[PDB]
């Protein structure tokens, strides 16, 4: 019912806070790369991108859970 | 009681060296102070007479008397505080070049009508007082003396920010880098370099002891060294974007704290049963704020993209 | 020379309809034009009198006489050209709503002394003359009317750019979309929407016949549809990024990212509407929001990779 939407919104809030942190790191590193080109800075930017991809995977898991619940409701 | 102290020092000075120019000037200054009801001017005159009693028949005492008279003439409280700090520096560090330089800087500050030069000179004097016998004090005093001469207000703001950075983190690489950058910016006649240095110093103050701060300092140094105008505008835009990113980071941290508190409150309300519609409304408010912060971050991302191209 | 033509038309009109208000107005206009030595004022009075001779005792002739008098009062060459084009349109499409609305717009332009409004109205009249008896001419005329009525300085420039786009690519999907977008922007009271629409139209004109132009048109339409200022700020940032870096795959990805973010905000609004009131519909809207969220983050990852390739 509504508690399911509540828990989905909570999961989204936590994921989006982690997104905020990763995005701030990514923008800081991009400014640093613009001002000075380095290879290790590019490596840590790639690490940030990997973190963002893991976040995307978590969002996909949330979506598949909600989809299973919707498919059970429609039955 | 301050009037009593001033008059007692006046009588002590009159008994110390009568029939001298310093004695007559001290008597007249003590009279003009007794006429006053302002305690700050009373402290000014007290420090002046204390310096006179400290060094009788000297040039420093004459400078102190003249500066104290000109400060009593002024109605601005900031000039009063500046003269107080200058005379107090002369008292704390006698027989030092910094005392004479600070007296000259305080005279130049009182003579100026601008309100920002008073703050700048007060900051320089506080730097001298808190860090005596240090290169930072002399460099800050020289920087303030150079800032008073410049016509541009941007130079005043830049030197204010540089002295602030020095006071916040003394004996750090950031402080000496900010001092050198502010000196080289005051030397340059260009105002765009002043804007770049101001933005870099603001980046430093917003995020002290961070990688962004030192990176922006190095970029501002190499931009002051450079002579390309397009790269100068690009550096200005990059520094503005960095400052916006710092502000957005603060906002995002506040939003994350809100998210944690909302999760706690949601679990508490689910345990208690206090109903679901109000919880959904609070969740909607928090989601709105967080997603607006995310969208601002995306906009800054696209702005950076436009800058690099 | 031209005075001869004007005075002959005046005497012929006097012989055609005596003891009428139109006769007195035409004679006064002819006398005032005869006193004037300017060639353009003489040509405008000639057109007005020829219109009076073509449509005697009609409202169009009265409005043309009044417009000719007001143009004689004005010294701006652009306003004179506007009045001349309006009268030539009246002659070109007699007894049409386009001619009446064009006379009205010409009067509204003459009233204002600003040069940008005169240029916009001249552009609209050139559109009407170039495409007579077409819906695009009607839309451009109404858009210019709405622009002149608006006090915002950006609205005039936006409408001028839209009309330039229409003239450059007539009877195209891009021109129709630009007309509708400019109309919706003038309808909007927000200035951020006007700036976003100007950026979109500038992207269309600066790079026609490209996917980025269509993307910018879609993004600007969806931004004007939304009432949120944040979506407009995102659209403005994305359009500035696209304008600064054209003919690139990364700008395409950036416009796509902005569109996905606008769709995410739309799904947020839908979720709010459903909260204000079924569980199944709420779950479906949550599913759609999660889909668009995943797309947004994927596009952000792609943008990050492309920027890393550009900086390395």
């Amino acid at each position: 019912k509504q508690k399911e939407a509540i828990k989905v919104y909570l999961e989204l809030l936590e994921v989006h806070s982690r997104v905020l942190k990763a995005l701030i790191e990514q923008i800081k590193l991009f400014i640093e790369l613009i001002m000075e080109p380095d290879e290790d800075l590019a490596d840590k930017v790639r690490k940030s991108s990997e973190e963002l991809k893991k976040i995307i995977k978590e969002v996909e898991k949330i979506l598949r859970k909600v989809d299973d619940i919707l498919e059970k409701v429609k039955s | 009681s301050e009037k009593e102290k001033v008059e007692e020092l006046a009588q002590r000075i009159r008994e110390q060296l009568p029939d001298t120019e310093l004695a007559r000037e001290a008597q007249e200054l003590a009279d003009e102070a007794r006429k006053s009801d302002d305690s700050e001017a009373l402290k000014v005159v007290y420090l002046a007479l204390r310096i006179v009693q400290q060094l009788p028949d000297t040039e420093l005492a004459r400078e102190a008397l003249e500066l104290a008279k000109e400060a009593v003439k002024s109605t601005d409280s900031e000039a009063l505080k500046v003269v107080e700090l200058a005379l107090k520096i002369v008292q704390q560090l006698p027989d030092t070049e910094l005392a004479k330089e600070a007296l000259e800087l305080a005279k130049e500050a009182v003579k100026s009508t601008d309100s920002e030069a008073l703050k700048v000179v007060e900051l320089a004097l506080e730097i001298v007082q808190q860090l005596p016998d240090t290169e930072l004090a002399k460099e800050a005093l020289k920087l303030a003396k150079e800032a008073v001469k410049s016509t541009d207000s941007e130079a005043l703001k830049v030197v204010y920010l540089a002295l602030r950075i020095v006071q916040q983190l003394p004996d750090t690489e950031l402080a000496r880098e900010a001092l050198e950058l502010a000196k080289e910016a005051v030397k340059s006649t260009d105002s765009e370099q002043l804007e770049v240095v101001r933005l870099a110093l603001e980046i430093v103050q917003l995020a002290p002891d961070t990688r962004l701060a030192r990176a922006a300092l190095k970029l501002a140094k190499e931009a002051v060294k450079s002579t390309d105008q397009e790269e100068l505008k690009k550096v200005k835009a990059i520094l503005r974007v960095a400052s916006e990113v710092l502000k957005l980071e603060e906002e995002a941290k506040k939003s994350q704290e809100e998210v944690e508190r909302l999760k706690q409150e949601v679990e508490k309300a689910s345990k208690a049963g206090l109903g679901d519609s109000r919880i959904f409304k609070k969740i909607h408010d928090v989601v709105t704020k967080q997603i607006k912060v995310i969208l601002r971050l995306i906009a800054v991302y696209a702005e950076l993209v436009a800058i690099i191209g | 020379s031209e005075k001869e033509k004007v005075e002959e038309l005046a005497q012929r009109i006097r012989e055609q309809l005596p003891d009428t208000e139109l006769a007195r107005e035409a004679q006064e206009l002819a006398d005032e034009a005869r006193k004037s030595d300017d060639s353009e004022a003489l040509k405008v009075v000639y057109l007005a009198l020829r219109i009076v001779q073509q449509l005697p005792d009609t409202e169009l002739a009265r409005e043309a006489l009044e417009l000719a008098k007001e143009a004689v009062k004005s010294t701006d060459s652009e306003a004179l050209k506007v009045v001349e084009l309006a009268l030539k349109i009246v002659q070109q499409l007699p007894d049409t709503e386009l001619a009446k609305e064009a006379l009205k717009l010409a009067k509204e332009a003459v009233k204002s002394t600003d040069s940008e409004a005169l240029k916009v109205v001249e552009l609209a009249l050139e559109i009407v003359q170039q495409l007579p008896d077409t819906e695009l001419a009607k839309e451009a005329l109404e858009l210019a009317e709405e622009a002149v009525k608006s006090t915002d300085s950006e609205a005039l420039k936006v409408v001028k750019l839209a009309l330039e786009i229409v003239q450059q690519l007539p009877d195209t999907e891009l021109a129709r979309e630009a007309l509708e977008l400019a109309k919706e922007a003038v309808k909007s009271t927000d200035s951020e929407a006007l700036k976003v629409v100007y950026l979109a139209l500038r992207i269309v004109q600066q790079l026609p016949d490209t996917e980025l132009a269509r993307l910018a048109l879609e993004l600007a339409k969806k931004a004007v549809e939304m009432t949120a200022q944040e979506v407009l700020e995102i659209a403005r940032a994305a359009l500035k990024a696209a304008q600064a870096f054209p003919n690139t795959e990364l700008a395409e990805l950036m416009l796509r990212l902005a569109e996905v973010a606008a769709r995410v905000m739309k799904e947020l609004e839908r979720n709010d509407e459903e909260i204000k009131k079924d569980d199944e519909s709420l779950l479906e809207d949550i599913v759609e929001l999660l889909k668009e969220i995943i797309k947004l983050w994927k596009i952000l990852v792609e943008v990050s990779d492309v920027m890393l390739k550009l900086i390395s």
